[PDB]
């Protein structure tokens, strides 16, 4: 959630006020995978060190 | 990524056998059993 602030004014005496109602936001995050592979021969894993 | 040198093959030791094994026939002689050795000093034997 994200906002900001209230907007006052310097007012005179008997005098309407503004109307300051402030406005929001969503920030939004997906979220993502990543990968990698490395195939490898029997004979290799046996035999290399 | 197998066996292949430039694909994992390089990691791979090294094994040898150094003893030498020879691959010639020769021969077997039984003269020098029997017969007469006598001592030269020279070059001719004389008798």
């Amino acid at each position: 959630v994200s906002s900001a602030a209230v907007q006052w004014s310097w007012d005179a005496e008997f005098e309407e006020v503004s109307d300051d109602s402030p406005e929001f936001g969503q920030p939004e995050i997906p979220v993502k995978k990543a990968q990698g592979f490395v195939p490898i021969s029997i004979e290799a894993l046996q035999d290399e060190a | 990524m197998g066996l292949t040198k430039a694909d994992g093959g390089y990691l791979v030791p090294f094994q040898l056998d150094p003893t030498v094994i020879i691959t010639s026939n020769g021969s077997l002689n039984d003269i020098r059993r029997f017969a007469r050795q006598v001592v030269a000093t020279g070059d001719v034997w004389h008798g």
